């Protein structure tokens, strides 16, 4: 027998790339809030440093507790934490305005960023690598799998760092050298005729420059267009101290 | 010099070549009139940020000054020659072929036949596995498609690498392709230039590969490289302090540097079976290979996009030779003692295929 009988598309995934403007409304105390808590956030990420080594399971477990009491978007629900990642994307832009104030600030604020983003992608299961891979601009196309035994044997002949189980568990696909930018001009992997014999971080390294770069032209803008907005800018020294 | 290059920039240059060679096709706007280039002149007088609206303003300024040495520079956001029109930080390079420089007096540490700006068919056979290593590389690794070989006049040759991509690289990764084709590092009192990891990269592979073709003939033969206890006292800088009294005793033993060198890969090889955990790395063997034959290159003059390096097809005004191309399906067979100083024409032939084939390519 054949049976008959809205938020979804704003965020499949709890990543997000900031290309859509929220066109709706907000409340002064809400993007006041919204962009506090996330300083406070900021300085929270280089505490945990201070305290231990960056991106052990210490950084994970404190990390994600620093989340769940911030309410903002997470390792990606199946309820309701589009509202999370809505909050995340419209405090994102609003977090543009505050620490542009100077390249230092800019630079402090882009390093926790990264360290954030690497905690993120360390923690993905394979589902969100297969679906976002696909559902974003990142596509980065595989060829000629079978061919991974072969190297399965030279790659672990030839590197110090990988390893056969490598190999698998982090799959490996064809894309160019250059995408290994630094294994290949540190010569430190199996590379051949131009070719990297690649896992997901490579491409998060990617992912991470071209976001510093998309976020540098972001920041540029946010310099010089924003006057006509400036109406009111009571929170900037109380955000710059 | 002079007359001579009177003639030679009346007759014998190849104008309508070199402005097909850097206007490339002309597709993009006043391309080849934003062009640098630089004439060095008599008594070594000098006239940098030269440019040309066409090929008759080339063959005019070159037939005008008649330079005893020409450089190449970048396309600028202006022509160079109007410069002194431009607003204050708004004259700047653009964009520039992946020139290497690559001369036979960076190897005085290793050869022995000659030294200085001298060169000879002993310690050539270097440039002929320089070229062959730096073009496999460019050819195989780097995938770059239109890669010109042109003899300097004296002392060694340069390679110019023209597909579009490649003229838009950026100084970084100019700085990281040198990088990754300089496996001989530091200065000149560096004593061990090359080390490698416990296991390698293929693109280290190739070169060996390449090197074992000449290394006997070369080395062993022509420059004799463990004659006496002066030469192999540089090579055994490069080797454990735990096997030089072994390596010593075997020389002496030893009588020649065909010996030789078979005792200290089989000494090399038992150091290298018996003791996991020293300082040295297990590729001792390709190591001082490597030193005595890799290509060794100025990082200044490919990262630079407004750096200047010579012509094609301009002279030497000592050897009064010209900077011709060299042949890649023909490398061993070059000398640069046959240059011309007619005659010229194989070596228009290689740059004329050569530009066949850059326009082939942007045809298709």
């Amino acid at each position: 027998m054949e049976f008959s009988g809205q938020r979804n598309a704003s965020y499949p995934h709890c990543l997000q790339f900031y290309l859509q403007p929220p066109s709706e409304n907000i409340s002064l105390i809400e993007f006041e809030n919204l962009a506090i808590d996330r300083v406070k956030l900021l300085k929270s990420v280089e505490n945990l440093g201070v305290s231990y080594v960056k991106g052990t399971e210490q950084y994970q477990s404190k990390l994600e507790s620093e989340l769940r009491k911030l309410k903002f978007s997470y390792r990606e629900n199946l309820e309701d934490e589009y509202e999370p990642r809505r909050r995340d994307h419209i405090s994102h832009f609003i977090l543009r305005l505050a620490y542009c104030q100077s390249e230092e600030l800019r630079r402090w604020f882009i390093q926790q960023e990264m360290d954030l983003l690497r905690f993120r992608f360390s923690i993905l299961p394979k589902d969100k690598i297969q679906d976002f891979l696909k559902d974003s601009q990142l596509q980065f196309e595989a060829i000629s799998d079978e061919e991974k035994t072969l190297r399965e044997q030279e790659i672990v002949a030839s590197s110090p760092s990988l390893s056969g189980l490598k190999l698998g568990f982090e799959s490996i696909y064809k894309i160019p050298f250059a995408d290994a930018l630094d294994l290949f001009r540190g010569r430190k992997v199996y590379l051949e005729d131009g070719f990297a014999y690649v896992p997901l971080k490579d491409i998060v390294a990617i992912i991470l420059n071209e976001f510093r770069a998309k976020l540098s032209k972001a920041l540029a803008l946010t310099a010089r267009s924003l006057p006509a907005v400036q109406s009111d800018e009571r929170l900037q020294p109380l955000l710059n101290h | 010099l002079p007359e001579l290059l009177k003639l030679y920039y009346r007759r014998l240059f190849p104008y309508s070549q070199y402005y097909r060679w850097l206007n490339y096709g002309g597709v993009i706007k006043n391309y080849f009139q934003h062009r640098e280039f630089s004439f060095t002149l008599k008594d070594d007088i000098y006239i940098r940020y030269q440019s040309f609206n066409n090929q008759s303003d080339l063959e005019k300024e070159m037939q005008k000054m008649n330079p005893y040495k020409i450089d190449i520079g970048a396309v600028y956001s202006h022509r160079p020659n109007q410069h002194n029109t431009v607003k204050l930080g708004a004259f700047q390079a653009q964009e520039k072929e992946l020139v290497f420089d690559i001369d036979m007096t960076d190897y005085d540490d290793v050869r022995r036949c000659c030294s200085s700006a001298d060169i000879c068919p002993k310690c050539w056979t270097l440039m002929t596995m320089a070229i062959r290593i730096i073009d496999r590389a460019l050819k195989e690794d780097f995938g770059f498609k239109h890669r010109l070989w042109v003899y300097s006049g004296r002392r060694g040759v340069h390679c110019w690498v023209c597909d579009e991509s490649v003229r838009k690289l950026s100084s970084a990764v100019r700085s990281g392709i040198v990088e990754y084709l300089s496996l001989v590092k530091g200065g000149q009192d560096v004593k061990k230039k090359v080390h490698l990891s416990e296991k390698i990269h293929p693109f280290i592979r190739k070169s060996i590969n390449i090197i074992k073709k000449y290394f006997e003939e070369y080395a062993l033969v022509n420059q004799d490289i463990l004659e006496n206890k002066e030469s192999w006292d540089k090579i055994l800088a490069l080797v454990p302090e735990t096997i030089h009294d072994e390596l010593q005793q075997s020389f002496q033993k030893s009588h020649n540097s065909l010996q030789r060198w078979e005792h200290l890969k089989k000494v090399a090889s038992r150091y290298q079976n018996n003791i996991k955990n020293d300082k040295y790395g297990p590729w001792l063997e390709w190591e001082i290979m490597l030193q005595y034959c890799f290509p060794r290159l100025d990082i200044n003059v490919s990262k630079g996009i407004n750096h200047l390096l010579k012509s094609p097809f301009s002279v030497h005004p000592k050897t009064g030779r010209i900077s011709v191309p060299i042949d890649l399906q023909k490398v061993d067979q070059f000398d640069p003692f046959t240059v011309p100083t007619t005659s010229l024409a194989p070596y228009v032939k290689v740059f004329e295929h050569f530009l066949e084939n850059l326009d082939k390519s942007r045809k298709g």
